């Protein structure tokens, strides 16, 4: 299962 | 059509598709109806996909009327008529005004990160705008699958930062069908 944690999931907000 | 993660993106678990609806307290609603008042917004199939639309979107403390906002995984309607959905439920937290954006942001970066671990049983989350209160809701499969429940149940509470007193409710798709002082006038 591909899994992110939230923190993870926040840091790609600023990513295209 | 057929979306895709882009080059360097990260993957998620599935696609999921947002979608919105606006509506008033008591209509008379059938399936083909309640289809019609609810409309797709975007699909993504990326972490990068997501926040493109998330970011762009109004909070759901920002909607006015009777409003909602759905994530499902492609393929799945918010709709209990859905294969995916007629043996299933739903957990919901009411909540006091203020406090929706938050929880709505933590439930679905809970969703996509697969932190419920309960296999394919998630179907979506839903949040509700109401007159004084707001509603976030989960829904599953399997209602009838204990362990898939309390699962469910038990994530929501480490992941969401709840009012003390949070009541959780779960109600079987089955039961809202057939579900009924004065008449409900605003809500
Ligand atoms: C998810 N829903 C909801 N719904 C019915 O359509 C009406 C409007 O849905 P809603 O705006 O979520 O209901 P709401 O007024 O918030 O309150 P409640 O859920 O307590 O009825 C309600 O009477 C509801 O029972 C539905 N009717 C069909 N046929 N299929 C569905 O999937 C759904």
């Amino acid at each position: 299962r591909i899994i992110y944690d939230r923190k993870f999931l926040m840091e790609c907000r600023n990513s295209p | 059509k057929a979306v895709v993660p882009g080059p360097a993106e990260h993957p998620l678990q599935y696609n999921y598709t947002f979608w919105y609806s606006r509506r008033t307290p008591g209509r008379p609603t059938s399936s083909q109806s309640y289809e019609q008042n609810i409309k797709q917004i975007g699909t993504f199939a990326s972490v990068e996909q997501f926040w493109r639309f998330y970011s762009h979107m109004v909070r759901p403390g920002d909607l006015t009327g009777h409003s909602d906002f759905h994530l499902f995984k492609e393929g799945i309607k918010p709709m209990w008529e859905d294969d995916a959905n007629k043996n299933g439920g739903k957990w919901i937290i009411r909540l006091r005004k203020g406090l929706a954006s938050r929880c709505w942001e933590n439930l679905i970066l809970a969703m996509l990160g697969e932190q419920f671990m309960v296999g394919e049983e998630i179907c979506g989350a839903v949040v509700s705008v109401r007159f004084q209160e707001d509603i976030i809701s989960i829904w599953n499969k399997t209602a009838s699958d204990q362990a898939t429940t309390a699962r469910i149940r038990d994530t929501l509470r480490r992941v969401l930062n709840l009012p003390p007193n949070t009541i959780m409710e779960y109600k079987t798709h089955t039961d809202s069908i057939k579900m009924p002082g004065p008449q409900r006038l605003l809500f």
